[PDB]
DNA sequence: CTGGAGAATCCCGGTGCCGAGGCCGCTCAATTGGTCGTAGACAGCTCTAGCACCGCTTAAACGCACGTACGCGCTGTCCCCCGCGTTTTAACCGCCAAGGGGATTACTCCCTAGTCTCCAGGCACGTGTCAGATATATACATCCTGT
DNA sequence: ACAGGATGTATATATCTGACACGTGCCTGGAGACTAGGGAGTAATCCCCTTGGCGGTTAAAACGCGGGGGACAGCGCGTACGTGCGTTTAAGCGGTGCTAGAGCTGTCTACGACCAATTGAGCGGCCTCGGCACCGGGATTCTCCAG
């Protein structure tokens, strides 16, 4: 009876967002979720390499922002960061 | 005299209480009273001793 | 228990040739038949061998879905959908 | 009484679980120390990708007359976009096939 | 009769496979020759059915992938039938030997 | 087509700022807006269709590699009978 | 500059007056406002007119307003201090709606409540508890505050 | 007045075992230096990933066998590893 | 006045410094606890790996008549060993060079 | 503030004759030149583009060694002998 | 008389030649204007060490060698000898660069 | 196919320089000795899923004939690239000088770890209906041989 | 080019079904309040390496000219591979049956973090000479044109 955890709701949520009336097959679910984990390890490895090459000891959005710009290409990391800082300000506005 | 929050300066005389100063910051800004605290209501300046030109700080909205 | 090494002949000629229809090939030689399944079981054996050492380390006796997933992840060919 | 919960989350305006996200964060031993601010922009990033995926994906299905996102459509989706190309140029979709093109030596010409 | 000119129906089948996402190699004779591979580095191993799925969907991706390589390294030999001298020549270019 | 050939000025008004079209882009969703209101409001709040909430992420970050964000004709347009 | 689209929206409520609420500028300053609404019909607060106050940030219509009631009510979804807990204040956002809209939403929270996000716990307490003593509390205190 | 590290002194001990005659250049100690840490790095990443995928929370010599078994190809790995069980060995025989 | 102190690398008769390998370990965040063996077992792959790239670079330098290793011997080494030349295959080395090597077809027949 | 343009050039014929001829290439072509132009400044500026990111995470304007180590380690082209 | 060597011969023995030596072949200077030249378009007014600029000449030159290896090798299966720019364009595809 | 000139390459020797190698503080990071909590080893029990088998259908593999298009060789052209000499340019080296910015130390303080308590959001489990698959009979586009 | 015949191929309608979108119970992981402490921001200072400049040498780049060999178009020939048709054969399905091993829980203990006290191994500095670069000169080889 382990409890395992996916971010098949939240991809959900996201796709009610996005397109309003379209579902998703099980086995594509399963993709998402394998892309969300693959991503979120790629940004969490490069910000913790960023953080010891900095002697630092702590991962900050400051961490996150240079991690996102290495990794993603172009207009589509302009566009992340953008997301990113945002969210950032409405979190700390409240 | 003088007071600074941490930024309008500056405000009241040591004679408002946090109430009016936080209903002043709202007009002067539109940051609202409560939101979110003052960090050094019913309490003054002179109770908690405060000086002019003294860094204050300024949860609940959510 | 007897697995014998018969089976490398299993991948056939009109499956390769369906293969290389998929890729966009045209026409095909006959020497590719031979060549493609030399190179298959050499990928093979690199992403076994990989997926067997995972389990050994892990100290089962079957081979899992995420062995496989490792191994290939860890010679640059990451894999959606099985986890 | 103490308060009611509000979700990080929620604060941001997000729809990925930041609480969740930070506690991957600190239980992944990826450094020491974890700030406030990364969680909540790390799941933004997320969302952003995942959303900029699924709206790809959900125009290739309704181009084919679906109303189910398959895995054919979000291979689809990925190799047409120039830059998710290039972003998940060594990940291989199951189930997801290659995009259709011939190279045009080897169509038929003549009179 | 009838009787298509070669060449049309390779195209055909071009577009057919492109077009599907079936596995194109059978399950069985590819399962003995994983079950065969595996054997030697250790005995009486056992596979999860999708352990199986898994290595049979990378392989054909490979294969895939090498063989659009050889296709253009074919066609920039000025040729439009792929043979091995193409296959080893992508091989080398990818660093795979 | 924006309409029109003759966007008289309560047409040629942005639907944000209410000002003269300046370098208007149209969306996806054939919403007409100014530069100045475009490039603010897409980063700005959500980088949503204010009209009809269509998403334009992909649509835009189509156009900005391309450099095909502002509709030359339209704009063309503009300045031939306004300033 | 927000100060065009802030006149223009006041022309356009002067132009379409609302029926039982009402706001506008209570001095030069187009950013601070006053809005004015009465209580809906068929509502505990009905009869009693309330008082609201407007902050414009300077990036209006891309940014929300401040805005909070200087009427003291009873509401689970409003705190003491007259905040309004409201999507189209925090997330539901548009530049393209109306101040109207929002005062008619705001109408509709004060005849449907959402003790799913409220303000003071005991309100929504009371709302989902006893929604008769709800009504009963807040017609006494609209009597005694908005009347 | 920072004191930096290095495996200089424990490369020329290893090279005079080897070679008892033979010089090598400061900018070749320098690549031996690059290599060193290279494999390290990638020794102890794939350490850490096994550790996290078997659930486990201790990095053992256990988990060493197999990320060096994973790294090195074929009869290196197989040196390696009989080098390296050796002197664990030893080491826990005294 | 306990006892003479060991080094771990003594104890192991090794050469690459235990104790500086376990705390690299430590300090490194490859996982919370860090095994007693596994700083041993490091330190030897790693010395074995040197002695390996060591010799053949050694040879390379003798049989170009030379007494002090520089980085073109150590291209030579590497390229020439089939194993660390797929080991290192991604591998970029400052002042190596390449193999010596030329296409048959291009000689002159 | 000293801005200056057309390097490019810089790499001259004769130097990327060099580079061929280490290579082992025989016989070179007229328009190899302007390719090869064309693929070094795309990979230098895929290089600088993550060590100048390098430097400026930690805040000082002196891009170093080991920024330019990290930017080509992290694109799969490890290079020793830079510390 | 005047005398001439085949063409093709010396490219031989300066193929053995440059194959031998590991100095590098592009002149410092001009790859320095042309690094500062590209870095000036992510930030202005930067600094850069002396040996970053020498690791980005290195590693420049070695990736260059690399690609022509390939492109030769291309030129060669197309039976041919002279490389010409459609072999490099193979070789940069083949390799997934492009 | 067999020789001589010449150009390049290789080889040996005398010389001078500077970087590899060794020595010496000396300090701080490694070692040693305890203690204490707990992550993991190990036994035990359950039941899921993997392996083994059989039988019937039939789709897919296999084998054979043919002839046509494609690979490969040959030949001639010619034009573009190589070898070389002369002229030009700027890289390179040495040197001096200014200062901007990288590299330390102190301090303080604010941000984050840790603990505790509470509850709801996400997970496991049903469930019924509809998107999609399959069949069939269409229209309709496509190829191919003859004209 | 053209037309008709044969052939795939897209389309519309009908019907089944099982996979998903939904709902409910629940529990444990996230949120809230709190305290404590050290990681890091800030300031200040020092000096080292970067930048900028200049003059002189000369190695390298640019230009040019001739000619030759190689890329390329063309052509002819043979063969081997695609296309089709008929004849095998296991893939596939389905069903049943068994049990090995995956997965979980419950203990308990050996082990690794932690901290305090001690010292010597490695870092820095400081040399010194010898391996290597260089310069010249003779000896060997390799190419190419006449024969
Ligand atoms: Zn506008
Ligand atoms: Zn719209």
């Amino acid at each position: 009876r382990s409890r395992k955890e996916s971010y098949s709701v939240y991809v959900y949520k996201v796709l009610k967002q996005v397109h309003p009336d379209t579902g998703i097959s099980s086995k594509a679910m399963g993709i998402m979720n394998s892309f969300v984990n693959d991503i979120f390890e790629r940004i969490a490895g490069e910000a913790s390499r960023l953080a010891h090459y900095n002697k630092r000891s702590t991962i900050t959005s400051r961490e996150i922002q240079t991690a996102v710009r290495l990794l993603l290409p172009g207009e589509l990391a302009k566009h992340a960061v953008s997301e990113g800082t945002k969210a950032v300000t409405k979190y700390t506005s409240a | 005299m003088q007071i600074f929050v941490k930024t309008i300066t500056l405000e009241v005389e040591p004679s408002d209480t946090i109430e009016n100063v936080k209903a002043k910051i709202q007009d002067k800004e539109g940051i609202p009273p409560d939101q979110q605290r003052l960090i050094f209501d019913g309490r003054t300046l002179s109770d908690y001793n405060i000086q002019k030109e003294s860094t204050l700080h300024l949860l609940r909205g959510c | 228990r007897k697995v014998l090494r018969d089976n490398i002949q299993g991948i056939t000629k009109p499956a390769i040739r369906r293969l290389a229809r998929r890729g966009g090939v045209k026409r095909i030689s006959g020497l590719i038949y031979e060549e493609t399944r030399g190179v298959l079981k050499v990928f093979l054996e690199n992403v076994i061998r990989d997926a067997v050492t995972y389990t050994e380390h892990a100290k089962r006796k079957t081979v899992t879905a995420m062995d496989v997933v490792y191994a290939l992840k860890r010679q640059g060919r990451t894999l959606y959908g099985f986890g | 009484a103490r308060a009611k919960a509000c979700t990080r989350s929620s604060r941001a305006g997000l729809q990925f679980p930041v609480g969740r996200v930070h506690r991957l964060l600190r239980k992944g031993n990826y450094s020491e120390r974890v700030g406030a601010g990364a969680p909540v922009y790390l799941a933004a990033v997320l969302e952003y990708l995942t959303a900029e995926i699924l709206e790809l994906a959900g125009n290739a299905a309704r181009d084919n007359k679906k109303t189910r996102i398959i895995p054919r459509h979000l291979q689809l989706a990925i190799r047409n976009d120039e830059e998710l190309n290039k972003l998940l140029g060594r990940v291989t979709i199951a189930q997801g096939g290659v995009l259709p093109n011939i190279q045009a030596v080897l169509l038929p010409k003549k009179t | 009769p009838h009787r298509y000119r070669p060449g049309t129906v390779a195209l055909r089948e071009i577009r057919r496979y492109q077009k599907s996402t079936e596995l194109l190699i059978r399950k069985l004779p590819f399962q003995r020759l994983v079950r065969e591979i595996a054997q030697d580095f250790k005995t009486d191993l056992r596979f999860q059915s999708s352990a199986v799925m898994a290595l049979q969907e990378a392989s054909e991706a490979y294969l895939v992938g090498l063989f659009e390589d050889t296709n253009l390294s074919a066609i920039h030999a000025k040729r439009v039938t792929i043979m091995p001298k193409d296959i080893q020549l992508a091989r080398r270019i990818r660093g795979e030997r | 087509l924006p309409k029109d050939a003759i966007p008289s000025l309560s047409e040629c008004q942005c639907g944000i700022c209410m000002e003269i079209l300046v370098e208007p882009v149209t969306l996806p969703c054939n919403h007409t807006l100014c530069k100045p209101c475009f490039q603010s409001t897409v980063e700005k709040a959500s980088l949503c269709c204010p009209f009809c909430r269509r998403r334009v992420s992909s649509w835009t970050r189509y156009h900005t590699r391309r450099n095909s964000l502002v509709n030359v004709e339209l704009w063309t347009i503009i300045q031939k009978h306004y300033p | 500059m927000a100060l065009k689209r802030i006149n223009k929206e006041l022309s356009d409520l002067a132009r379409d007056p609302p029926a039982q609420s009402s706001a506008g500028p209570v001095g030069d300053d187009m950013f601070h406002w006053q809005a004015t609404i009465m209580g809906p019909n068929d509502s505990p607060y009905q009869g009693g007119v309330f008082f609201l106050t407007i902050h414009f940030p300077t990036d209006y219509p891309f940014k929300p307003p401040k805005v909070a009631f200087t009427t003291r009510i009873y509401h689970p979804n409003i705190n003491s201090n007259g905040s309004i807990c409201l999507d189209i204040l925090r997330s539901q956002w548009s530049p393209a709606l109306t101040i109207s809209k929002v005062l008619l939403s705001i109408s509709s929270l004060l005849s449907d409540p959402n003790p799913d996000d409220p303000l003071v716990p005991e309100i929504a307490r009371i709302y989902k508890t006893d929604r008769d003593k709800y009504n009963r509390i807040s017609r006494e205190w609209t009597q005694k505050y908005a009347m």
